[PDB]
């Protein structure tokens, strides 16, 4: 809720994931739906199947929602306030599923950046995770 | 799960670092879930995260942990059964409620993709995602 | 972890609640409370606020039968388990509540009874109640 | 965190007056009927119904959730000293928060049926939330 060694950790893990944050997305997806398909239901007219255009595409927009993240990480709330509304109070997101796409990242993160993927990265990661998924549960 | 995938899972465990897997798994946890670390107090110098990865009995009680989630990977039909005495000590002894065992099964498991990299496919995950659930309840029957 | 002197008590105490108003009430405040809830209920119409919610009529309805599970599920304290494993059919593959949510809906429904009978409601009989609630709640998510 | 949380929430503080430190001991005293696992962070106390160490520290935590309450804009300014506390040297698990909060939610409702609204009480329990995500978070 988070340290100066937590805004760190994510900036400096994230840059590391560079170009390829779309695809990461895209797999963070792809994993969060075999291995938790109560998620499957938030997609419903959705090309849910291996490498799906969608799939992908939409990837792109959630891991570009934490680069802005990221970036803008003094405030969460201003950042997402666009998001919260989408996830909070039109879709009503149901806690627990931004929680299991949280660590459908850091599973992906982690087979791609074994060496840059430390506990005290890790440490962070959920810390932000966990943090992204408040703000976007709020108000 | 159907032996299709009692068998797709052990062919993977087999593979699988497990005195060294269980030491990191176990070091994360205490790490990434900094609560944690109160349980295992009386393990010493849990003081930082080079304290907690490189301390010896977080490295033992990898392993036994560790080891304790082979047996299981033989009995994946009464993980009841095996787990009946860990769910003693844990519940009851040790009070650890358990939302505590799922984190150490998801930590198990963001490990696995550490050690393996993209053999640990999507769909091998979820295989996992399942045997760390049920693990995470066979403790927590009591 | 329910004794015959446990049990008096909370089956006592249980025929003193407007298990109808009651019901009713928590099911608005879990709603507004927790509004993700709101989600397995987009079919209720209007949900747009805290009043809304409360002076809905199928809100109040679904408030209804809920509490009448639990009077069902409390007249067959012993095995709430097969008293309730056809509505974790329901809840778990159908609807795909999430089990933690069972455990806020008990949490609430207490809250709900401490309001009705203030300190009637003592914080002996409310430990009792809480093995109620979490028994039933363990209960509708067995098929997990 | 939604201005119209912090109006209820100072509302709701402001009835709940000098007899915060009552209802924390009483929340205090039902969080340990109810949930036992957690007079076990707590060995060092008698237990006992009218101990007064259980009244003494309601008293502390009552007038923590006031000093939250009033000062609600920034909170792991305040509560700094208390995340310290809870989530270092204590190193409470997050689950009892969720616990003792509950406790307080009922307490309120019990004495205070009228200010207790379900509008005030969303509130107090997005409220109750940060309190406790800070006091473990660092
Ligand atoms: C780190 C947290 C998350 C971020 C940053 C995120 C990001 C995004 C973004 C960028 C969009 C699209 C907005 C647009 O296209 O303008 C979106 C929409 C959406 N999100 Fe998420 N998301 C997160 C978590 C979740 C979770 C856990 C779920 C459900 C399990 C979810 C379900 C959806 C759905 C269903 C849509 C759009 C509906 C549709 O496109 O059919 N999000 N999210
Ligand atoms: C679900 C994964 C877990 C496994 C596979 C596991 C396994 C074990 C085993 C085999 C022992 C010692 C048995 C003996 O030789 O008597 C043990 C001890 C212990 N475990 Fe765990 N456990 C798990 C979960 C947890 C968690 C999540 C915590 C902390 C929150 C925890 C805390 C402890 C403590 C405090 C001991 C006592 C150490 C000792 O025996 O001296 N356990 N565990
Ligand atoms: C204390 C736990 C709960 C109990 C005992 C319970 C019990 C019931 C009962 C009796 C019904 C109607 C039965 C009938 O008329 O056949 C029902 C239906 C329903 N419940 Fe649950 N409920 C609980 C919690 C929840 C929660 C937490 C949610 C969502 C988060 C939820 C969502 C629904 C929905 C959408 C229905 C629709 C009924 C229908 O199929 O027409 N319930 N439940
Ligand atoms: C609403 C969130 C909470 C607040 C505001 C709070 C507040 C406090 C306060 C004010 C103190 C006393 C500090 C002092 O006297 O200098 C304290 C100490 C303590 N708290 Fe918490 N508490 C909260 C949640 C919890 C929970 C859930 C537990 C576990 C059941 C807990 C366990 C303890 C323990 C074991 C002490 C040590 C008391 C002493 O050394 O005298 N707290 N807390």
């Amino acid at each position: 809720v988070l340290s100066a060694a937590d805004k760190s950790n994510v900036k400096a893990a994230w840059g590391k994931v560079g170009g390829n944050a779309g695809a990461y997305g895209a797999e963070a997806l792809e994993r969060m739906f075999l291995s938790f398909p109560t998620t499957k239901t938030y997609f419903p007219h959705f090309d849910l199947s291996h490498g799906s255009a969608q799939v992908k595409g939409h990837g792109e927009k959630v891991a570009a929602a934490l680069t802005k993240a990221v970036g803008h990480l003094d405030d969460l709330p201003g950042t997402l306030s666009d998001l919260s509304d989408l996830h909070a109070h039109k879709l009503r997101v149901d806690p627990v599923n931004f929680k299991l796409l949280s660590h459908s990242l850091l599973v992906t993160l982690a087979c791609h950046l074994p060496n840059d993927f430390t506990p005290a990265v890790h440490a962070s990661l959920d810390k932000f995770l966990a943090n992204v998924s408040t703000v976007l549960t709020s108000k | 799960l159907t032996a299709e995938e009692k068998a797709a899972v052990t062919g993977f465990w087999g593979k699988v670092k497990v005195d060294e897997v269980g030491a990191e798994a176990l070091g994360r946890l205490l790490v990434v879930y900094p609560w944690t670390q109160r349980f295992f107090e009386h393990f010493g110098d849990l003081s930082s995260a080079d304290a907690v990865m490189n301390n010896a009995k977080v490295k033992a009680h990898g392993k036994k942990v560790l080891d304790s989630f082979s047996n299981g990977m033989k009995h994946l039909d009464d993980l009841k059964g095996t787990f009946a005495q860990l769910s003693e000590l844990h519940c009851d002894k040790l009070h650890v409620d358990p939302e505590n065992f799922k984190l150490l099964g998801n930590v198990l498991v963001v490990v696995l993709a550490r050690h393996h990299g993209s053999e640990f496919t999507p769909l091998l995950q979820a295989e996992f995602q399942k045997v760390v659930a049920g693990v995470a309840n066979a403790l927590a029957h009591r």
